[PDB]
């Protein structure tokens, strides 16, 4: 009976199962989208509101995402597009109990959140992550009117910062946070309203402060919060004070769920060690805003032996990454940020050594992103058959074409030595000099990689074409300033209706082509970004500034600006 | 009961024409049919995960094969929904 298979699809939550339930007959069809609770959507533009609400009227939960990642490097302009509003119309009138909308890289404005607060009355969880557009004040709507909201969570959003006045709008009668992330605000919140409400909220398990709470501030929130789970710091700078450490390291210490540590703004290492009560249960750690030395980053590490996830800058140096390789054996995930990006001599002893130390001694390492001056074949080699389980691998050589040091030979057989041996690798960042070899390598091997980068690399189409023609996997491939044009992306035209999208900037197609791509492919977005005015004006095989090409169901969109053109 | 705190448990017994004396027994030692009939509400859990089970990570053309579904979809229906699923709604 119909009860039964409702009640079956109820623990059924993965949306991959969910599509597939829904083609097995024309009945369960029907059933499964009446009781689909969440929907993800990839690509803002892949699908219409209206198909999405008409299809699954039931659903309580929304994820979106708009801009593409290179988008992370400046490389749409402004104006391109991702605009929620139109969803946020939508599903005002048909969602009345919507309870949760998590964006990235999406535009939204007050007006937006204004409609959220207003057409919601269940509202729990807004992620904005990579967003632009609003202002304070949108979020002293949410503040002022979401009575039972659970998340606000704004990472790496791009706010108007009018006022930190917002967080005062929460009323006497509000206690349901469980998660604030206002990190990204430059604006100073009330501090007594602050405290207020953390100690108003019980569930509170997540609070990632802005740099604006002093270090002299923070035991205060803490000791009102002894439940958290997850800490982002505001500044972590003072006189160095023994009554101020003392009272942190008490609060601190107090927190005994702590598991994930962030912010540290200017942290001052003599303010570092207060943070050691929490480190042998920490798995997550976020030292990346810390301008602190190899050797105080060392004595924090050395008693983290559960940490599973490290963000830190190259001050950590070769070092103490070979400190982190024999502590901590459960890490899963090591980020390694610049701490000069724009001065080509090395400022740390950061090197290849680094990397493979940690490909050594971590035996759960699994994604790495790391950012050096130099890089070898030999290293690579080494990684790749230390770390046969490898799923995301990205390495910025902070040198375009830089070749491996030692040998000056390109990067080609390294990296072709990472995708020979990761076998579940699923995502891949290239860099340093490579040539058409090194893609000959990913579309032989590469055949669970889903999301690929390349900048500055290849010598010509054949490369684009080995990856096209070989990557069975690819959702998502991104692509600057390589000498790639027409020939690899018409002769594989048709892959390009089973991936997400495909970005190139800065690269070799011509408009004539990107006409051509879009005649043969009537269910392909074929969007030209060029702000050099219309691309008419100059020959057909003048290369185009930006093409970005998605598969879509809902045919071209809308609201482009004057600078994008549809083929 | 024909084919106390174990009768209460079901809130449709709280002389059964639906259940037969053989699922009758596993019911009381404690399918879907009968759980659903009689109002057990963690025996239909049990039972209904259990199902779910059986297509988690599965195909659409090996759901109808582990059940015994045919596939009403005409080819054209098939591609237009599995087009939406996979370009819009993964
Ligand atoms: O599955 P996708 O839609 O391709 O999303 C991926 C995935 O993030 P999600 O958690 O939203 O699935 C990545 O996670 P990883 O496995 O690489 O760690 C994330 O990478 P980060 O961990 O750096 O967040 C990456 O985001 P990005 O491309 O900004 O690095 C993002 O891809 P999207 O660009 O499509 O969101």
């Amino acid at each position: 009976p119909e009860e039964v298979l409702e009640h079956v699809f109820s623990f059924i939550q993965l949306d991959k199962d969910r599509n597939s339930v829904s083609l097995v007959c024309k009945s369960w069809y029907e059933i499964e989208r009446w009781c689909r609770r969440k929907v993800f959507i990839g690509n803002c533009y892949a699908v219409s509101p209206a198909t999405v609400i008409r299809r699954f009227p039931k659903v309580r939960s929304v994820e979106l995402k708009g801009k593409p990642h290179f988008a992370d490097f400046n490389l749409v302009p402004d104006g391109w597009g991702g605009y929620v509003y139109p969803w946020i119309e939508a599903m005002s009138s048909s969602y009345t109990w919507l309870e949760e909308i998590r964006l990235k890289r999406m535009v939204v404005t007050d007006d937006c959140l204004e409609l959220i607060a207003k057409s919601f009355k269940n509202f729990k969880v807004l992620v904005l992550s990579s967003c632009e557009g609003f202002s304070t004040d949108g979020l002293a709507a949410i503040a002022a009117t979401c009575r039972n909201l659970k998340e606000l969570d704004l990472r790496e959003s791009d706010v108007d910062d009018v006022s930190g006045h917002w967080l005062s709008h929460f009323p006497d009668t509000y206690t349901s946070l469980v998660s604030l992330n206002i990190s990204c605000l430059a604006s100073e919140v009330s501090f007594s309203a602050l405290e207020r409400l953390v100690t108003r909220c019980p569930n509170l398990k997540s609070l990632k402060l802005n740099r604006a709470v002093p270090l002299e501030k923070l035991a205060t929130l803490l000791q009102r919060a002894p439940q958290l789970e997850e800490l982002g710091t505001g500044g972590y700078t003072a006189e160095v004070r023994p009554d101020v450490y003392s009272g942190l390291s008490v609060a601190l210490s107090g927190c005994k769920e702590l598991r994930c540590l962030s912010g540290f703004w200017d942290a001052v290492p003599a303010y570092l060690p207060a943070v050691y009560s929490v480190c042998s249960r920490l798995t997550t750690l976020n030292l990346s805003y810390a301008t602190v030395q190899s050797y105080d980053l060392v004595k924090l590490l050395c008693q983290c032996p559960k940490l599973q996830r490290l963000w830190v800058l190259d001050y950590i140096e070769d070092a103490g990454l070979e400190v982190l390789a024999s502590t901590c054996k459960d890490l899963r995930e090591l980020r390694v940020f610049p701490s000069e990006p724009f001065v080509m001599e090395p400022n740390v002893a950061l090197t290849e050594q680094g990397l493979v130390s940690v490909s050594m001694g971590c035996p759960k390492l699994e994604s790495v992103l790391y950012f050096c001056r130099q890089m070898t074949n030999a290293a690579l080699i080494t990684i790749a058959r230390n770390r046969p389980n490898m799923t995301r691998f990205r390495l910025c050589i902070i040198e375009p074409k830089a070749p491996d040091y030692l040998t000056l030979e390109p990067l080609d057989i390294g990296f072709g030595a990472i995708v020979e041996h990761c076998k579940d690798l699923r995502r891949l960042s290239l860099s340093g000099l490579l040539t058409d070899k090194v893609f000959e390598y990913i579309g032989t091997y590469a055949k669970k990689m889903e999301m690929l980068s390349v900048a500055f690399a290849g010598d010509s189409d054949l490369g684009m074409h080995h990856v096209l023609s070989g990557c069975d996997s690819l959702r998502k491939l991104e692509i600057r300033d390589c000498p790639f044009g027409d020939k690899a992306l018409l002769a594989n035209a048709s892959k390009l209706e089973t991936m997400r999208s495909l970005w190139m900037s800065s690269c070799s197609v011509s408009f004539g082509a990107c006409k051509l791509l879009g005649q043969k492919m009537p269910k392909l977005n074929v969007e030209v970004i060029d702000e050099r005015g219309a691309p008419d004006s100059r020959p057909e095989s003048c290369p185009v500034e930006r093409v970005f090409i998605y598969r879509t169901v809902a045919g071209p969109r809308f609201d482009m600006p004057g600078f994008v053109w549809n083929m | 009961l024909k084919s106390e705190a174990v009768a209460l448990e079901s809130q449709t017994i709280a002389p059964l024409p639906n259940v037969t004396s053989k699922i009758l027994a596993k019911v009381i030692e404690y399918l879907i049919l009968a759980a659903n009939y009689l109002n057990i509400k963690n025996l239909l859990d049990l039972t209904c995960q259990t199902v779910a089970d059986m297509i988690k990570g599965k195909t659409p053309e090996e759901i109808r094969t582990t059940f015994n579904i045919k596939n009403d979809f005409t080819p054209e229906e098939e591609e237009e929904v599995r087009r939406e699923n996979q370009w819009a709604f993964e």
